[PDB]
C-alpha cells in the first residue's frame, strides 16, 4: 500500500491475513530559549511539533513549551517565539510565556461639531 | 472645462509575505540509517549552510510583515456612533458578530483563497503574527484615517468631522471647498455605490497571491518526488541496499544517493532565496504604498490608483494586503474660447488662480478642475506690463468693485 | 565557512593534496585528486552564488540611500514618513563605515485643545467660506485659523468668500462679518 509520496504504508499480514498501517514515529525540532549567557543560565525547551500528551507545561498551536510559566498579562514581545507568543526573563527571576501587546488603546472624541 | 464629477473605488493587490519552511539535512539525506549519516560527515558542512539560509528566510517573512502592519502608534476603536456626513463605513468596519473581528470584504478574502510530507523531515513554521492581529491592526488603521484624517500619523490624533476632513482633500487636488459642501448627498451616494460594487463583484482578482502559494506548493512537491530516483544506484531504498549488500560494496552505492539528494536540496535552497528576494521587494513596496496613500494623500501621479487620489483605506487578505482607492475623476465636459489676458486700459489682467473662457459673448474666469464662472473684477486678476509683449490678447473690461461704493 | 571547507577528505584517503601526491602512484592518484577538485568546485559554486545574491540587495539598499540622500537632503519632501516620522523640515548627511547617516530634523505638534465648528458663516443670506482656514468658536465668538496653530482671528470679508446662498450647506449657523471698508468710508 502507497500514497502521493509513494512510500510503503499499508502492508498485508504474510500470517493472518490481514491489513495493517505504517507510520513513523513522532520527531520534531527542537529550539531553546534562553534570555543570555550574562544573567542566568536558565532555558526553556520548546519542540517544535510535538504534542504534550508525548514527550510548566504550555501547549501552544507552535508547539509545547516547558520550563516556562504562562500569566495572564501581555507586554511587549521579546523573543519572538510564533502565534502571537512571546517569552521573557524578567517577572526570585524565572521565565514566562504570555501573549502579545499590540499596544494601548485609545478612543478619540469624534462628533460632528467638533475640531482639535 | 468639466462640469461634472464621479467618485470611482479600485483595488490593488500586493504579496507581503510566504510560508517559513524548515528543511532537515540529515534525515531527508539518509534517514534512520547510521552508515549514511557516517558517510555524510565526510562532507564537511552542507548543513550548517543551510539550515542558516532557511532561519534567515523565515525572519525575514516575519519582519516583512512586521514593516508592512505595525506602523500606528495606539490601537484606534471607532465610535459608536455613526453619523459619517452620509457615509457608509459598513462594509469595511468590523462586526463583533462573527467568531473573528474581520469585515465582509475580508471574510470574502480568505474565503476565496484556499491554501504526509512531514514524515521526509519537511516542516513548515508557523506564523509569528496571527490573523487575529493583523485584522486588529488594520481596524485600528481605518479608525484613525475615518476619525482623523492624515493627522493621526504625524503625531497625536486630532479629531475632525468627515465633511470637512473630504474638503480638505478636494482643497488638496485644486477644487474649492465649496463643490463638496453644496454636492455632498451626490458624493456620499456615489460612494456608497462604489463600494457596493466593488463588494459584488468581489463575491462572484486573487491571481498574484494564489500564484505565490501555488509556487511554494509545487517546488515542495517536486522536492519530495525527487526522493524515488535511483541516481545510478541499484535502488532507491536505502534499507534495501542496506540490507542485500555488503559495507565495502553499499558504500559506493550509497555516494551515488548521498551525492544526488544534496544536489536537489542545493538546487531548492537556491530557487528559495531568489524567490524571497522578489517577495521582499514587493513587500518594501506595499510599506511604502500604504504609508504614503493611506497615512496622507499623495500627489504621485497613477501611484494610488487611477485619477486624482482622495483617501484609501487597507484590508487584510491571506499572505497580502488590499488597498481601496478612492479617486476623483472628471466628467461630462464643454468646449470653451480661451484667452491668455485681457486688455483693460493698456494693462493685461492674468488670472490670478483659474482660466479665462467665454461662451462667445460674454467673458469669464473659472478655475480648471470645475466649471463656476465669475465676472472678471479687480480680486479675480493682477496687472502686470503692457499690451503688446502678449502674443494673443482680448480686449474687455473689468467691474473693479471700488466705484459702486463711492457713489 | 570557505576557508574551513578545505579540510574534508571528500571521499578520499587523505584531505592535503601532497600527501596524495607523495604516498600512491599518479595512475591511482587521479581519481584521488578527482575528488576534492568536484567538492572543492561545488564549494565555490555555492560561495558565489550567495555573494551574488547577497551583492543584489546591497545595490538595492545603496538605491534607496541615493534617492533618499537626494530628496530629503537636496529639498523639502512632501512623502509622508519617507524622511523621516512627522512633517519635514530639512535634512544632514553623515559618513559611516561601509553606511550613510541621515539627521531627520522634525516639525511635530503637541499641546491640543478642542473647539466647536462650522463647515460655513452667513450674514446677509450668502455663504461665507474660509479661504485658506477653519471656523472656530471658543464658546461666544467665531474667529479663523489656519488649521496647524491657533492664532484666532476676527473673520472680515479679506478671510472669505461668498459662494450662492445658506441653504444648500449641510451645516450653517448665523454671525456677522466685518467689513472693513465701510467704517473707513465714514
Ligand atoms: C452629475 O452627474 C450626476 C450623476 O452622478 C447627476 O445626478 C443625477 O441626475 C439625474 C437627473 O436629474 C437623477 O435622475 C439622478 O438621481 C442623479 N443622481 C445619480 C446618482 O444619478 C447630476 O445631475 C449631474 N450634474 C448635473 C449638473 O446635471
Ligand atoms: C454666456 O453666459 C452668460 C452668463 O452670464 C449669458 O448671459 C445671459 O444672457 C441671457 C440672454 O441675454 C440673459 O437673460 C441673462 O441675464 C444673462 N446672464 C445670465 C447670468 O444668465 C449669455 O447669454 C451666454 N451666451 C450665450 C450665447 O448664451
Ligand atoms: C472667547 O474668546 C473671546 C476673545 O475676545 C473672549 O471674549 C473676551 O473675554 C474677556 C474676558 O471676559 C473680555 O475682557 C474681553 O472684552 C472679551 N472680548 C470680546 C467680548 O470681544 C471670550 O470670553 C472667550 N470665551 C470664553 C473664555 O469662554
Ligand atoms: C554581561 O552583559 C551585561 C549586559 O549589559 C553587562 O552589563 C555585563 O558587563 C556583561 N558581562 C560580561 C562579563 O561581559
Ligand atoms: C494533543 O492530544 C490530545 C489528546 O488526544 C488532544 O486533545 C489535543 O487536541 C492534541 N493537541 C492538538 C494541538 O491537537
Ligand atoms: C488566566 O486567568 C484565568 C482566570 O483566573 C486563570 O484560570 C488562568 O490560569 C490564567 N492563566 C495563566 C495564569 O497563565
Ligand atoms: C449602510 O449600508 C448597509 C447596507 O449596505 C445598511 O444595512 C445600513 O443601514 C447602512 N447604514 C446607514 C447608516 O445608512
Ligand atoms: C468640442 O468640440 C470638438 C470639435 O468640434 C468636438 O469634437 C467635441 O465633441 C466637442 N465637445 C463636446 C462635449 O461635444
Ligand atoms: C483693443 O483696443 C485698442 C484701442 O481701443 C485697439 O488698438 C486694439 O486693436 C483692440 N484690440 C482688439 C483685439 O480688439
Ligand atoms: C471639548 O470642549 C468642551 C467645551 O467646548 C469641554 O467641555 C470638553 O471637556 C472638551 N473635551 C475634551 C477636551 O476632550
Ligand atoms: C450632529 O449630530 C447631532 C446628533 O448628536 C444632530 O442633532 C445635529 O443636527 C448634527 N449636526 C450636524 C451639523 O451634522
Ligand atoms: C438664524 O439662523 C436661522 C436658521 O435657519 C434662520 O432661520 C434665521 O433667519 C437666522 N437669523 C436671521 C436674523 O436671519
Amino acid at each position: 500500500g502507497r500514497d502521493i509520496a509513494d512510500t510503503t504504508d499499508a502492508v498485508r499480514d504474510p500470517q493472518t491475513l490481514e491489513i495493517l498501517d505504517i507510520t513513523p514515529c513522532s520527531f520534531g525540532g527542537v529550539s531553546v530559549i534562553t534570555p543570555g549567557t550574562n544573567t542566568s543560565n536558565q532555558v526553556a525547551v520548546l519542540y517544535q511539533g510535538v504534542n504534550c500528551t508525548e514527550v510548566n507545561v504550555f501547549q501552544t498551536r507552535a508547539g509545547c513549551l516547558i520550563g516556562a510559566e504562562h500569566v495572564n498579562n501581555s507586554y511587549e514581545c521579546d523573543i519572538p517565539i510564533g502565534a502571537g507568543i512571546c517569552a521573557s526573563y524578567q517577572t526570585s527571576q524565572s521565565i514566562i510565556a504570555y501573549t502579545m501587546s499590540l499596544g494601548v488603546e485609545n478612543s478619540v472624541a469624534y462628533s460632528n461639531n467638533s475640531i482639535a | 472645462i468639466p462640469t461634472n464629477f464621479t467618485i470611482s473605488v479600485t483595488t490593488e493587490i500586493l504579496p507581503v509575505s510566504m510560508t517559513k519552511t524548515s528543511v532537515d539535512c540529515t534525515m531527508y539525506i539518509c534517514g534512520d540509517s547510521t552508515e549514511c549519516s557516517n558517510l555524510l560527515l565526510q562532507y564537511g558542512s552542507f548543513c550548517t549552510q543551510l539550515n542558516r539560509a532557511l532561519t534567515g528566510i523565515a525572519v525575514e517573512q516575519d519582519k516583512n510583515t512586521q514593516e508592512v502592519f505595525a506602523q500606528v502608534k495606539q490601537i484606534y476603536k471607532t465610535p459608536p456612533i455613526k453619523d459619517f456626513g452620509g457615509f457608509n463605513f459598513s462594509q469595511i468596519l468590523p462586526d463583533p458578530s462573527k467568531p473573528s473581528k474581520r469585515s465582509f470584504i475580508e471574510d470574502l478574502l480568505f474565503n476565496k483563497v484556499t491554501l504526509a510530507q512531514k514524515f521526509n523531515g519537511l516542516t513548515v513554521l508557523p506564523p509569528l503574527l496571527t490573523d487575529e492581529m493583523i485584522a486588529q491592526y488594520t481596524s485600528a488603521l481605518l479608525a484613525g484615517t475615518i476619525t482623523s484624517g492624515w493627522t493621526f500619523g504625524a503625531g497625536a490624533a486630532l479629531q475632525i468631522p468627515f465633511a470637512m476632513q473630504m474638503a480638505y482633500r478636494f482643497n488638496g487636488i485644486g477644487v474649492t471647498q465649496n463643490v463638496l459642501y453644496e454636492n455632498q448627498k451626490l458624493i456620499a451616494n456615489q460612494f456608497n455605490s462604489a463600494i457596493g460594487k466593488i463588494q459584488d463583484s468581489l463575491s462572484s482578482a486573487l491571481g498574484k497571491l494564489q500564484d505565490v502559494v501555488n509556487q511554494n506548493a509545487q517546488a515542495l512537491n517536486t522536492l519530495v518526488k525527487q526522493l524515488s530516483s535511483n541516481f545510478g544506484a541499484i535502488s532507491s531504498v536505502l534499507n534495501d541496499i542496506l540490507s542485500r549488500l555488503d559495507p565495502p560494496e553499499a558504500e559506493v552505492q550509497i555516494d551515488r544517493l548521498i551525492t544526488g539528494r544534496l544536489q536537489s536540496l542545493q538546487t531548492y535552497v537556491t530557487q528559495q532565496l531568489i524567490r524571497a528576494a522578489e517577495i521582499r521587494a514587493s513587500a518594501n513596496l506595499a510599506a511604502t504604498k500604504m504609508s504614503e496613500c493611506v497615512l496622507g494623500q499623495s500627489k504621485r501621479v497613477d501611484f494610488c490608483g487611477k485619477g486624482y487620489h482622495l483617501m484609501s483605506f487597507p484590508q487584510s487578505a491571506p499572505h497580502g494586503v488590499v488597498f481601496l482607492h478612492v479617486t476623483y475623476v472628471p466628467a461630462q465636459e464643454k468646449n470653451f474660447t480661451t484667452a491668455p489676458a485681457i486688455c483693460h486700459d493698456g494693462k493685461a489682467h492674468f488670472p490670478r488662480e483659474g482660466v479665462f473662457v467665454s461662451n462667445g459673448t460674454h467673458w469669464f474666469v473659472t478655475q480648471r478642475n470645475f466649471y463656476e464662472p465669475q465676472i472678471i473684477t479687480t480680486d479675480n486678476t493682477f496687472v502686470s506690463g503692457n499690451c503688446d509683449v502678449v502674443i494673443g490678447i482680448v480686449n474687455n473690461t473689468v467691474y473693479d468693485p471700488l466705484q459702486p461704493e463711492l457713489d
